Parts: structure tokens; C-alpha cells; sequence
RNA sequence: GCCAACGACCAUACCACGCUGAAUACAUCGGUUCUCGUCCGAUCACCGAAAUUAAGCAGCGUCGCGGGCGGUUAGUACUUAGAUGGGGGACCGCUUGGGAACACCGCGUGUUGUUGGCCU
RNA sequence: GAUUAGAGGCCUUAGGGUCGAAACGAUCUUAACCUAUUCUCAAACUUUAAAUGGGUAAGAACCUUAACUUUCUUGAUAUGAAGAUCAAGGUUAUGAUAUAAAUGUCCCAGUGGGCCACUUUUGGUAAGCAGAACUGGCGCUGUGGGAUGAACCAAACGUAAUGUUACGUGCCCAAAUUAACAACUCAUGCAGAUACCAUGAAAGGCGUUGGUUGCUUAAAACAGCAGGACGGUGAUCAUGGAAGUCGAAAUCCGCUAAGGAGUGUGUAACAACUCACCUGCCGAAGCAACUAGCCCUUAAAAUGGAUGGCGCUUAAGUUGUAU
RNA sequence: AUCUCUCAAAUAAUAACGGAGGUGUCCCAAGGCCAGCUCAGUGCGGACAGAAACCACACAUAGAGCAAAAGGGCAAAUGCUG
RNA sequence: GAGGUGUCAGAAAAGUUACCAUAGGGAUAACUGGCUUGUGGCGGCCAAGCGUUCAUAGCGACGUCGCUUUUUGAUCCUUCG
């Protein structure tokens, strides 16, 4: 009949996964942290003093706090409907990087560079983002083997 | 309390533990899960042959004991007595949900209309996937006239539908018949009671080489 | 395993390395009462060895002998280096020193117990009591402190590490105990 | 795509569709077509298109400005194909009716429409 | 008196109605429940920035009044 | 026994293995405060062996820690000292030499000129005004113990007395008496000028040979007498004072594939036919009875 | 090719066993006057080297364990979506698209930072 | 955790012993134990691990660059961090839209008891019961369709004419008893008939109709009618008989195309005696279990009446389907 | 009112008089923090020496301890000792 | 800050009326119907055996799976003007 309070519902999260146990790394002890570099909020089992409660362990986040040793957070979770924002102060080694910037600021230099070999010929720019297309007609020699090449089942009886 | 039979042909409760939490529990009386000449070697039964069934059926603990008993009659009347292995599968491990309904005497007169309904246990009962091998018989290849018409009599104990197959390993073992010669004939194949042994080349040297030695001398 | 030996000639497995020196002596007074029996025996130890003695509060209650948690119920001591080697040579006359097989353990360490410690060359002085005894010296190899020291600490593999034949050896060569395999 | 039933049409659906039941779209309403002026009025400078052979051009063949050609038309108003629906019960290529049928889209525009 | 309660049934259904809308949206957000001071910090120096044209350059002389920085390269 | 044992074991890393680091204190060394972005700590490196005692500056970034200063014993027989490497006199001339190594390397070596003529003194710097910000400096005990008398303390006390800029407290000092200090400030003018060592020469200068033969060897061997000790470490100190030589070595190079060295490992093809020049013996040995 | 110090990723780096290790070293080893802890100068501590390459450590070997990683298991198992699809229900067959795993086979057995120094 | 089977063992935990005064010599066995396994399992066990659904991001509120700012705990570039201000800058950076987006009051009238189906699902044996998460709908909603029925499936309702479709055509019923058939199925007291839905199970069928796998036949098989069928040996097991025969340890053969220590009517002896078998006879298919469409048994209600009525039967029927 | 493990369909949230329980205390050390030093067991041991004490040596991935229920973390610690 | 509100957002609080008088309720029973059937009447099946012999004349254990609504509870769907 309970949730209702603190740490309730905490069984396969909040602790560490299989063969990584024991004393911390001291790589997570070491990274630094901008206004406006997004990051995550997820969970740990060995700094025993700060959690992100029951339902934010998941969840990624702006940056609007640089202090001691924590990090201030916005962070959206779903009311029916006022989605808000919220302030979760955390030490540090809960807090893994968004990689999701990771991949956009290669996109940026890129188009700083792509656009920077066009400005020598002008056309064109091609310089926005699309995934696979439908392709092309081939045609295609055998090359290889002709056909049949003839699969067909037969097997139920077992 | 010993409830009738119809009760329990759906698995819908939940797949239930037997905790060292709860005291109560009653007996399972099933304590033999094979019959025949369990001190045989692997050369001694070299057909096999199961019994299986074809639903998600809860099977009920009691038709075990049957399948124990009816089967073992036909075949201490039919081929001599220790030319087979019956096996049943199967451990009763689920257990079914009852409150006991001895609300008799007066001298009690509340307990439960349907306030409240929590449970107690009377028996066990055992979950059936599709194609669950369940009661199976390792004997020789003389008796396969032997054992499937003693087989009817408890098919007719285990509901609904159910198919007979028969097998094409060599025994009880996890090997085909065809594929359990060649590889026995060097030493890849090293007997024991009811299994052999996969593969000793690994490892690293003398296990191969003490097998090695004795097929030589 | 298919690892070529070939035996350069900087040892031949020889003795500058393996010189089999003993590690400690320990000394223990196994007395099954606290109080006058424990001072009785406290005034014993500090004339063998001169040492202050280390008592044992126990563990806990068996309730088969009256014993409980934290008694003090027996005395002991650890002698290591210059002069273990006379006080068990002391007690190898007790000891007849052709000793039993076993007594012995395959650590390559061993130890055996006495009755009647007065005569190891000391006054009787009865106001003190007679009091049986068990020992057990450790012997070692110079270099088995890498299991022990606080940093860059190993452990040892099948050598140095001595068997139970090491220390036959040594109980036989020198001091001549004869194993008496009884 | 259990709802929609989604085709790849010929050459004379397409020329057929804008003429006969298509509309378009000037100043976010319905008024249909009566000459070529309804696209060139509001498709001259920013975009390249005046004929209704040309707004076949920028989707018949597909091109650049294609996603302007085609918010430019209203929704059509398809009538009902007469001869039926076969089932409409399930996915093509049980039953048949909507989904994955691509290339047969051609024998109902002819009727649809 | 059981009847049927507690119940999140067509309660989604009503909030979806309107739509979910992350807060609004800003540009220069507060500042509020930070390091209290941190902050006041920087109303030094937003007393600071006072020269585009005048003192941006009577430095840059005076950079090279100290013949460069050769020294600090690591500190 | 202990068969699946070795699948759900884990390790405590690899300078656990081999005894290095503790990860306890120097998570708490290098716990920098993050408001600071990655403005270095800096902390001190000592270390020691049996025949050398090491001094190293080093700071940690995300890949890992650049040591930017250095130290040894070895260099010290460019400063008139032949043995005794591992002394609370040797402990005092090594921090004071990396204490104007980092003076040249951020030309800071007018300022901060550090405690000049030591006789035991407890110099913590100052910080000055109207120029440079001092280069602090954080210490590190390794896995020793930092008991009241530690040789480690003799590396920052040349340190401390050479310009560097440390919290530093006394306590920990060899000679202080910790029931009760009483600070006997000239007991470091017998540690530093190894007058604690040089009287063990000369209260073993007429009682043994044999303890010239035992430890404090090679004096004898180089006519060291008990008397002029002082002397060799204030010529040196000066000599510290005047030019650290920054380690410059110009050999260059006899190193690159020398002689392989290291057995090379023995790939699949000499793996399996190693096996078959083993396994055609075992038939062989059968072959050999019939 | 190494060695040290500091590490970093923290098993391809581990463990069992066997073998080797030039130099630099690391160690081992030795003493107890002072610092100094000690029941115990063994662990700690101060002094420094006679002896040592045995161990440790490094390097390597083992159809070694272990672990890394690939290939198949296998489109199988489960599955979001759909139906005037059967069956007595149980449960399964299709349309729609994501799609596994242990086992089973093979390959691999530390990579590296800066700081020095060594040179087979 | 719980859990089934034996095996492999130097074992010395060793229980019974054993050859031995015991054995300490020796020898099995049985309990332990380890080693390799093996049958199964888990709502409160996890070494990996999905689809569905969570979260941020997909630039001009930028992106690089200068030196300025800092009354600071940090840091000597009096770094770094953030700030203001110049310098360079493509076409703004995933798809598809916007029936328009954007907000402050009245806290604005109501309403704070609900119901159901599919999956997912507890409580209970369970129910048109309760108890829920995620949707759709019912209340608020008519409607065309299963006669009927708030939810089923089509579609969500300004007034009108025409044309055309998601259930179904013998007829009441508007439309075929189709210039569409292939087979299907015989019902003796409800044969069956359009999902929910208002039913039917465990087990058979020389009922039929399709099959898979076994055999065997033309050196003529089956069915069908001809000849023989015991002795060596009452050697023998069995005497309530064994002599061929309730039951047989055994055990061959002789004889011969074919006759076996024998097939025989709850034959107690010999016997009588026909089988098996071979050949005559006839000469193209036969036979064993197996699997699964419908009918078929199953299967019993009280007012007399229900595929919805009339009714149908190389269908108006159960199935795949043409137009 | 209030706490956990599930019940819960891998974000969170959540049901019934559903299941297993718990709490109205306790601690100047069971707190604060530096220091040393590693337990569960199990092997071979050792006068009196078994289930008996105590010392020694190896294997000891935590099979313990951490005031209390149950989870979770926990290995020169968040435990033992000081 | 504490003395205090454990029915935990906080009234100070014992009984029963077969003499009982009222607003009402099917949001809530006893009775009548209704789906369900642990209960019980009710048959099937395979045969372990019995039946002198003989499993199946009649029987049929151990277990296997099925209909009715007479009761027996279940549930609260309708009638409390």
C-alpha cells in the first residue's frame, strides 16, 4: 500500500551492476562541468551520502549550479499535466555525460569546414542531415553462380 | 481439502515458491522419480522413449503416482523386472492455494464470509509447457512392443491430448543412435552410469593422455 | 610445463637463498583459570624469556567450563632472534629431542608441549606452582616478511614456502631428532 | 498502416488526380482551379511554378521543393470506388485491403476517383 | 464502502486534452538557490566592462610593457 | 578446491595487486573542488627505496598525472655527497633541490629565496604582495606511516626551507618530544647537518673495527672521518642555491630492440605444432610397447 | 627491447604451475646509537651495505582455469501493431516489424600517460 | 536456495564385516566425502536480455577568435570560470504539418458512485462478482448490421435529390434459388446454419472420405475347398498327469516339399485329434497399425416453440472461392 | 498516520480487510575523525586438549560485521582494535 | 525550543431500546428470481483387484475427466414512496 517514502523500489537500480563493486573509479572524481554542458542524472551505490529519489534515475539534464562538489539540475517529470522543472542537487559520481551533444558538435565543425571547401567552388552546401533513401536500379550479373539456389522447407517432423 | 480433480486445469495463479518463510506445508508423497534397474550401465538400455503431452496443462500432483504405479504393474508382468528405466521427469515444486473450509462445531462461528481469503496449503500440483518430456523409459530395443502398450494405461492418467514419441538417441543420454557409435568407438566417449562424457581433449594434456593410455593399454 | 629449464649456471639451485633460519618462537600458557592461576604463571614468563606476557581475553561462552567472553584466561608471548635458540635447546632435554613424527604440521613449522617446566635451570620457589606447557617454534626462509611487510606485499608460490620434510631435514641434520615414525 | 492504404501511383493517375478532383490551397482555403492563374498567383517568385504541368513536374518527378508542392494542395475528396472494396477487413497480402500494396494503387484510382 | 476508488481511468486521457507544453520557454533564466555568492561576484564585475573604444587598447601597450609573457606558460 | 571461485571474483585493481596506492587517500588528496574548474592541485610526491629516496611534483588532469619536477639520490654525487642516500641529512639537500628547480622552470627564483642558513627552523613562507601568487605546494605520505619522526618529513623540510608554500604544522618533527614539546628547534640542525648520524661514527669510532666493516661502510673506504659532515651538505646547499642541472642527458641512444629481448609470443601457428610435436610422442610412447 | 616513480583504463591485466631475467634498478639481506614504535628492531623505525638472484617483481610457456571477443545457435524462442482466423476451452497458425541468450566452436592473454634512467 | 538419479574414486569419516587375537596384513560392502555429471524449478534468485514506452539534443538565444572585465573565497599569465564588446561566417542544419499559435484574471456553472471488451492481471474453485495498469468506447450517442440487445462491427447524425460501399440474396427481405463450380455431409425423436453468441469434454467406429509409415504379392498372395502333422522319446520337467500336451528346466534333431520334447476345447492316464507348415486349388492387388475432415456415441428438465420463422439434403447445409 | 520486499506488465506512478514483515526504541559512543590492523570459515598443528578454551601457519571476494525489521552498499572501510 | 493532541493536520465522550417514534437507501443484507457450483444428488473412462476359476456377469479401488439447480453457501444485479 506503499510508496510513500524515500527509497522504495530500489531493486535492481540503485545498486551496481554485475563485477564493478568496491572502491570507486577516480576517473568520475576528476571531470568538470559548464553552464550548458547537458549531462545525465542516473544511479550509484558508493557515494552513500545523495541519490536522485525514486523516480528521476533516468533522466538527463541542463546545468545551472557549479559549487563544492554537486550539480544543479533542471530536469522535466511528468505531472497530469503541469510539466515542470526541477532543482535536484547530487554529488557528483551519480552523473555520467550526455554523449548526445557528443555527436552534434562534429556536426557543427564539420559544416564550419564543409561550407569552408565550398567557399572555393560555391555550389553546393548539402549541409543539412538525411537518412537512407530509396536507392538506384541496378543491374546485376549472377558473377557468382547462377541460379536456383533453391530453398524450400520441408521440415515440421521431429 | 483434497479437492476434486476439476479444479485445476489452468495455470492462471502464480507460479508459486516453496519459501523458508512459510511453516505448514504439507506432504509430497511422490518420493521415487524412477523405476527399473537404476544401477545399469549406459550399454545395458539402449532405446528410450518418452511420454508428452501437447498444452500450457497444469498436471496434478496425484496421476505422477498412478504414472509411478501403473505402468511399473504392466511391466513387472510383461519383460521381466529390471529390463527397463522408467523415469518421471517431473518434481511438484507449485503449489496450490486453499483456505479449509472446518468452519463446523459453532464454537468458532465468524471466520470469513470472503473476509478475508488468504491461502493454505493442502497439496502440490506441476506446470506443463509445450512439449515437456514427462514420463520416459530407458530399456532395450526388444521391448518397444513392451513398453508403449503399457504405455495406454497411463496416457489415460495424464489429461487431455497427448502424443507418443519415439526417440532416436541412444538411451537417456544427450546423443543420437547413429552419432553414439563412431564417437564411443576411440575414446571420446567415456561410459558412466547414465551419461558419457563430452569431449576430454580439453584439458589440457594428461586427462586426454590417461585416456589415451588405457584404450591402448 | 613446456617451460625449458636449461640451467644457467648462476645456481644449482644451491644454498645463498634457502638457509632455512627460524622465523619466531611462541610461547604459550594454556591455563584453564584467570586470576591466581594466570599471575602464577605471569611471574614464570618474564624469568624465561624476560618478555612482557600477552594474556588472552576469550571469546566468548561455551558454558562447558564455566569460561565466558573476555576471561583473560590464558597467557602467552612471541621470541624471535638470539634468544629462541637457547630456550628451546633448554627444553630439547625435556623434550628428548628425538621427537614423534607428529608433532609437525607441512608449513615447515612445528611445535610440541611439556610437562614439569622447572627444569630448565631455574629455582623451583613453590609459592609459584608447577605448571605444563605447550611451544612451537617457527622456522623460515630470510625473504618470508613479503607476505607480511606493509608495501609491495606478495605471497610466496611452492618456493620458498618450506614442507613438512624441510623441517625434518633440519630437526634431523642438526640437533639430530630422528623422526620416530610411531 | 492497418488504417491507410498507401500505393505508388502511374503516370495517368497523377495528370488525372490534379485535374479531376484536385483543389488547392490559396490563403488557407478551398477554391479550386479554372485556370492556370490559382498556382501562379502564389507560386511565382520564391518558387519556379505557373502551369498545372509544371506542379506535375515538382511531383511526378520528385525534387527539391516538393514538400511546398504538396501542402499546397488541399485534400482531395476521393468519391467511392464503385465495383466495391473487396473486404476491407485485413492487410494486403492475406485478405486484402490496406498497407504494403504499392504498384495495384492504379486499378482504384481509376475507379476511386 | 468498496465500491471502486483509487482508480487512474481516464484521468491521461483529460490531461492530453490540453497540451503537455514544457514550461514556457526563456532566455536568460533566474538565478536563484545557486552559491548565494558566486553570484554577487559578478556584480563586481558588472561594474566592470565599462570600455569598448577607450581602455580596450591602452592595456595591449602596456602588455608589452613587461616584454610579453614568457614565464608562466604552465602556472 | 575453489573451482567456479575464480568466475564471481573480482580484484582490487592493479597498484593494489602490486602494493602501490591506497585509493583512499588519494581520492581524498585529489578531491579538488569542483567550483575551481581544473586549476591544478599539485600535490608532493616522496617515495623511497632501500638505497634512494625520490621527490617528485605531479598533478593529476583526466588522463592521467603529469609529473612536472623530479628528484633522486643519484643526483647528489654531483653535490659532494658519495654515500648515505638515505638520510635525514640526505632527505634535507633533496627537497631543497627540486625547491629552485621549479624556480627555474617558472623563473621564480629571486623571489621566495626560502630559509637560507638552517639551524632548525620553523620558516613557513610568506605569501608576498603586488606580483606573483605563490606556488603552493600539498603533501603526500604514499603508504608510510606518518608518525612523529617519518624520513618523508626531511623531504619537505628542504622543501619548506628552499621557498615552497605548504600548510605545514611541527608536530610530526624527529627530535620534537612528543610528552611535550618544548620545541627544541636545533635538534633539525643535528638531523639536517647528520650530526644524529655523524655521532654514530664517532660513538662507534673507538669501540669496533668491525663496525666500520658492519654498516656505515665505504667511509673507510673513502677516508669519510666523523668530523667534517656539516660542511659537505652547507657546500652543497649553496651549490642547490646556485643551479639545479635539470637532468640533461644527450647519449642518444643505444635502446631499440635489444637483443629481442622478451620472447616473443608464440603465434597459432607454433602453438598447434607444438601440440603435434606432442601429441605424435604420446602415440609414439604407445607405438614403443607393441 | 626493458627499469623505476606516479598513474590511467581497472581481468586480454587473474590464478595454478613451469621457465628465464643483460644493464639500470627494484628488492632481498644486515645492524640497533639516535628519531621511533615495539610483548617481540620480524611486521613498523633509524642507520647501509657484506652476501643474493632463490623468491618477489618483470618476461614467458600450459590443446591451463578464468575472463575478452568473434562466429553459429536463429529469425528459433518472446514480441509492439491488425483481423468476420480457426479450436470445446487450453493454446496455437498467419499479416505487420523490431529480434535475443546460455550453451556450442574459434580467436586473443594487458593497452597505455608523463617523468626519468638503463642499455644485453 | 530448494532439488532426482547413479557413477568416479586415494579414501580412512569410516558403519557391517571378512581372511585375522584384531588386524595395525588383507578384503569387499555401507555410510560420509570429493570429482565429473544428470532429472527437473523459483512472486520476495540472478551471470546476459529484447519489442512496446521513458529522457535530452538535432544551431543566427549560433559556431569558432581577440583582449577586456572579477571588490572573490580559487589562480602570479595577476591563468581559470562566467560576464560585457569587437573580428570572420551560405542558402540554418531530420521528416511531416499547422484545422492558427500566445497568455493573465473570474478559480467561472458542473463533477468528484461509474461501466466494458481484447491483450497484460491479482483476489477466489468461482460467476453477468470483485481489484487494477495501458489504451479505445458506454454515460453524452442517434445509428446502418448478428431478428432481438447503452458498448459488438461498419460510421461518429445541418435540410434536401441522385450515384456508390464495410454484413448478406430461396423467402417473408430489398438483392442469384447465378449461362460459378470442385469435392463435402446421412443423421431413427434439436444432423448442422454465420465471431462475443447464449456451448459441449475424457474414450472408440469392417460409418464414410482423404492421408502418412509398415508389410506382402505375380518364384501367383489373400479369402476359399485338398495331403501330412510325429517319433529318437514314457529320453526329459511335470504323478491332481506328462506318455507331445494344467505348468516345463530344457533340447536337439532323426524323419522330411512340410511333422515342432508339439497347437488344442479350465482334455488328471496312453490316446483320439486338427493346427503350424509345405504343395493342390485361384491368379490381381491384399494386409498391419498409424494420423485427422465432417457425421457418430457421448448428452438428462421441468408452460408447448425456436439456426429468427417458413424451410431446405448432387442444398438455402458445415469449407476454400471465383463474379 | 506511518517503513521495507514483492504484488507491478524492464521510466516513475498505483489499487482491495492481497503476501512476508517492521516501527512509538536505542547510542558519549553504537558520535566526529586520523591511526594502525583484517573477518564467515577451513586445513595442518601443538602438556592437560573432544563440541571442549589458547597460540601458530596457510587458503581465505566477503559465504561476516555494521543497535533494531527487510533491502541495498560495505575489504589497508562504512568492520576489529586504538 | 519544550509541556499535547497515536481516531496521527488535532472535538472533551459509556451504554441500549421485543414501547422505540423519522429523513431516506437497493450506494446496503433477511425473502422471492439471476448468472457460478468448493458442497452435495449425477454419470463416463482405463482396469489394481474381487467375484471358487474367470480382470469387465454384476463389480470396479488408485487416479483420469464431465453435465443438472432439488438444497447448501457464494454474490448484491432488480423491488425499501
Amino acid at each position: 500500500t506503499n510508496s510513500k517514502g524515500y527509497r522504495r523500489g530500489t531493486r535492481d537500480m540503485f545498486s551496481r551492476p554485475f563485477r564493478k563493486h568496491g572502491v570507486i573509479p577516480l576517473s568520475t572524481y576528476m571531470r568538470v562541468f559548464k553552464i550548458g554542458d547537458i549531462v545525465d542524472i542516473k544511479g550509484h551505490g558508493a557515494v552513500q551520502k545523495g541519490l536522485p529519489y525514486k523516480a528521476y534515475h533516468g533522466k538527463t539534464g541542463r546545468i545551472f549550479n557549479v559549487t563544492q562538489h554537486a550539480v544543479g539540475v533542471i530536469v522535466n517529470k511528468r505531472v497530469r499535466g503541469k510539466i515542470l522543472a526541477k532543482r535536484v542537487n547530487v554529488r557528483i559520481e551519480h552523473i555520467h555525460h550526455s554523449k548526445c551533444r557528443e555527436d552534434f558538435l562534429r556536426r557543427v565543425k564539420e559544416n564550419e569546414r564543409l561550407l569552408k571547401e565550398a567557399k572555393e567552388k560555391g555550389q553546393w552546401v548539402s549541409l543539412k542531415r538525411q537518412p537512407e533513401q530509396p536507392k538506384k536500379a541496378h543491374f546485376v550479373k549472377k558473377l557468382e553462380e547462377p541460379i536456383a539456389l533453391a530453398p524450400i522447407p520441408y521440415e515440421f517432423i521431429a | 481439502g483434497r479437492r476434486p480433480a476439476r479444479c485445476y486445469r489452468y495455470c492462471k495463479n502464480k507460479p508459486y515458491p516453496k519459501s523458508r518463510f512459510c511453516r505448514g506445508v504439507p506432504d509430497p508423497k511422490i518420493r521415487i522419480f524412477d523405476l527399473g534397474r537404476k544401477k545399469a550401465t549406459v550399454e545395458d538400455f539402449p532405446l528410450c522413449v518418452h511420454l508428452v503431452s501437447d498444452e500450457y496443462e497444469q498436471l496434478s500432483s496425484e496421476a505422477l503416482e498412478a504414472g509411478r504405479i501403473c505402468c511399473n504393474k504392466y511391466l513387472v508382468k510383461y519383460c521381466g523386472k529390471d529390463q527397463f528405466h522408467i523415469r518421471m521427469r517431473l518434481h511438484p515444486f507449485h503449489v496450490i492455494r486453499i483456505n479449509k473450509m472446518l468452519s463446523c462445531a459453532g464454537a468458532d462461528r465468524l471466520q470469513t464470509g470472503m473476509r478475508g481469503a488468504f491461502g493454505k496449503p493442502q497439496g502440490t500440483v506441476a506446470r506443463v509447457r509445450i512439449g515437456q518430456p514427462i514420463m520416459s523409459v530407458r530399456s532395450s530395443d526388444r521391448y518397444k512392443a513392451q513398453v508403449i502398450e503399457a504405455l495406454r494405461r497411463a496416457k489415460f492418467k495424464f489429461p487431455g491430448r497427448q502424443k507418443i514419441y519415439v526417440s532416436k538417441k541412444w538411451g537417456f543420454t544427450k546423443y543420437e543412435r547413429e552419432r553414439y557409435e563412431e564417437l564411443r568407438d576411440d575414446n571420446r566417449l567415456e561410459p558412466d552410469g547414465c551419461n558419457v562424457k563430452y569431449r576430454p581433449e580439453h584439458g589440457p594434456i594428461a586427462a586426454w593422455e590417461k585416456a589415451q593410455r588405457d584404450v591402448y593399454a | 610445463m613446456a617451460a625449458v629449464t636449461k640451467k644457467i649456471k648462476r645456481d644449482p639451485a644451491k644454498n645463498p637463498m634457502r638457509d632455512l633460519h627460524i622465523r619466531k618462537l611462541c610461547l604459550n600458557i594454556c591455563v584453564g583459570e584467570s586470576g591466581d592461576r594466570l599471575t602464577r604463571a605471569a611471574k614464570v614468563l618474564e624469568q624465561l624469556t624476560g618478555q612482557q606476557p600477552v594474556f588472552s581475553k576469550a571469546r566468548y561462552t561455551v558454558r562447558s567450563f564455566g569460561i565466558r567472553r573476555n576471561e583473560k584466561i590464558a597467557v602467552h608471548c612471541t621470541v624471535r632472534g638470539a634468544k629462541a635458540e637457547e630456550i628451546l635447546e633448554r627444553g630439547l632435554k625435556v623434550r628428548e629431542y628425538e621427537l614423534r613424527r607428529e608433532n609437525f604440521s607441512s608449513t615447515g613449522n612445528f611445535g610440541f608441549g611439556i610437562q614439569e617446566h622447572i627444569d630448565l635451570g631455574i629455582k623451583y620457589d613453590p609459592s609459584i606452582g608447577i605448571y605444563g606447557l605447550d611451544f612451537y617454534v617457527v622456522l623460515g626462509r630470510p625473504g618470508y616478511n613479503v607476505n607480511h611487510r606493509k608495501r609491495k606485499s606478495g605471497t610466496v608460490g611452492f618456493q620458498h614456502r618450506l614442507t613438512k620434510e624441510d623441517a625434518m631435514k633440519w630437526f634431523q641434520q642438526k640437533y639430530d631428532g630422528i623422526i620416530l615414525n610411531t | 498502416e492497418p488504417y491507410i492504404t498507401w500505393g505508388y501511383p502511374n503516370l495517368k493517375s497523377v495528370r488525372e488526380l490534379i485535374y479531376k478532383r484536385g483543389f488547392v490551397k490559396h490563403n488557407r482555403q478551398r477554391v479550386p482551379i479554372t485556370d492556370n492563374f490559382v498556382i501562379e498567383r502564389k507560386l511565382r517568385q520564391a518558387h519556379q511554378i505557373q502551369c498545372v504541368e509544371d506542379l506535375v513536374h515538382e511531383i511526378f518527378t520528385v525534387g527539391p521543393n516538393f514538400k511546398y508542392a504538396s501542402n499546397f494542395l488541399w485534400p482531395f475528396k476521393l468519391n467511392t470506388p464503385t465495383g466495391g472494396w473487396r473486404k476491407k477487413a485485413n492487410h494486403y497480402v492475406n485478405g486484402g485491403d490496406f498497407g504494403n500494396r504499392e504498384d495495384q494503387i492504379n486499378r482504384l484510382l481509376r475507379k476511386m476517383v | 464502502a468498496k465500491s471502486k476508488n483509487h482508480t487512474n481511468h481516464n484521468q491521461n486521457k483529460k490531461a492530453h486534452r490540453n497540451g503537455i507544453k514544457r514550461p514556457l520557454r526563456k532566455r536568460h533564466e533566474s538565478t536563484l538557490g545557486m552559491d548565494v555568492k558566486f553570484l554577487i561576484n559578478q556584480r563586481y564585475a558588472r561594474k566592470g566592462n565599462l570600455s569598448r573604444e577607450e581602455s580596450v587598447k591602452r592595456y595591449n601597450e602596456r602588455i608589452a610593457s613587461q616584454k610579453g609573457k614568457p614565464k608562466p606558460v604552465t602556472l | 578446491k575453489n573451482k567456479q571461485y575464480f568466475k564471481r571474483y573480482q580484484v582490487k585493481f592493479r597498484r593494489r595487486r602490486e602494493g602501490k596506492t591506497d585509493y583512499y587517500a588519494r581520492k581524498r588528496l585529489t578531491f579538488q573542488d569542483k567550483n575551481k574548474y581544473n586549476t591544478p592541485k599539485y600535490r608532493l610526491i616522496v617515495r623511497l627505496s632501500n638505497k634512494d629516496i625520490t621527490v617528485q611534483i605531479a598533478y593529476a588532469r583526466i588522463e592521467g598525472d603529469r609529473v612536472v619536477c623530479a628528484a633522486y639520490s643519484h643526483e647528489l654525487p654531483k653535490y659532494g655527497i658519495q654515500v648515505g642516500l638515505t638520510n635525514y641529512a640526505a632527505a634535507y639537500c633533496t627537497g631543497l633541490l627540486v625547491a629552485r628547480r621549479v624556480l627555474n622552470k617558472l623563473g621564480l627564483d629571486s623571489l621566495y629565496a626560502g630559509c637560507t642558513e638552517v639551524t632548525g627552523e620553523e620558516f613557513n613562507v610568506e605569501p608576498v604582495d603586488d606580483g606573483p601568487g605563490a606556488f603552493r605546494c600539498f603533501l603526500d605520505v604514499g603508504l608510510a606511516r606518518t608518525t612523529t619522526g617519518a624520513r618523508v618529513f626531511g623531504a619537505m623540510k628542504g622543501a619548506v626551507d628552499g621557498g615552497l608554500n605548504i600548510p605545514h604544522s611541527v608536530k610530526r618533527f624527529p627530535g620534537y618530544s612528543a610528552e611535550t614539546k618544548s620545541f627544541n628547534a636545533d635538534v633539525h640542525r643535528a638531523h639536517i647537518f647528520g650530526q644524529h648520524v655523524a655521532d654514530y661514527m664517532r660513538s662507534l669510532e673507538e669501540e669496533d673495527e668491525e663496525s666500520f666493516k658492519r654498516q656505515f661502510s665505504r667511509y673507510i673506504k673513502l677516508g669519510i672521518r666523523a668530523d667534517d659532515l656539516e660542511d659537505i651538505y652547507k657546500k652543497a646547499h649553496q651549490a642547490i642555491r646556485n643551479d639545479p642541472t635539470h637532468k640533461v642527458t644527450a647519449k642518444k641512444s643505444s635502446a631499440v630492440t635489444k637483443k629481442r629481448w622478451n620472447a616473443k609470443k608464440l603465434t597459432n601457428e607454433q602453438r598447434k605444432t607444438k601440440i603435434a610435436a606432442h601429441k605424435a610422442a604420446y602415440v609414439a610412447k604407445l607405438q614403443s610397447e607393441t
